[PDB]
């Protein structure tokens, strides 16, 4: 349904060349940034226009431009993990009172796990 | 005496003229040296 609510911005963030960056990981920091491409190619670049000197860190994916290599936006590290991205769930089924009876198994777990998370100052 | 000191001192000014030429060449080297250079492997020197 929102067909026209997007393409209006298609004349700025799309036609111009900004986003199409080559994802690569930085190795050595000289404060000259040695960055290795996913194609197994190494080069050296500097900072960007909006790039802060404290944002670039060792062992982090840093997107660089394909034509003229330069640092534009940083990327979250460890893009390789895939299967572990599906291990995160939300809103489980079994509640706290679904366990039949009140025994020592319930009281011992809540003090070593639930207690420090809910009351870290206790 | 006065003529001898008026030559090398004037030649040093012409050496500064050639110094303005090497600085212009260095600025082109500063243009010939730009950050985004790739990295290769040198097998033989």
């Amino acid at each position: 349904a929102p067909s026209h609510l997007w393409d209006i911005m298609g004349d700025r963030q799309r036609l111009g060349e900004e986003h199409p960056l080559q994802v690569a990981r930085c190795t050595k920091i000289i404060k000259k940034y040695v960055i290795n491409l996913k194609q197994i190619a190494k080069f050296v670049v500097g900072l960007g226009e909006r790039v802060s000197p404290t944002d670039i860190e060792e062992g982090m994916r840093v997107g660089v431009d394909r034509s003229k290599y330069n640092i534009e936006l940083p990327l979250p590290p460890r893009i390789d993990p895939s299967v572990t991205m599906m291990t995160v769930e939300e809103k489980p089924d079994v509640t706290y009172s679904d366990v039949g009876g009140c025994k020592d198994q319930i009281e011992k777990l809540r003090e070593v796990v639930e207690l420090p998370l809910l009351s870290p100052e206790r | 005496i006065r003529i001898f000191r008026s030559e090398l001192q004037r030649l040093s000014h012409e050496n500064n003229v050639m110094l303005e030429k090497i600085k212009d060449n260095k600025e082109k080297i500063k243009n010939n040296r730009q950050l985004p250079y790739l990295v290769a492997n040198v097998v033989e020197v």
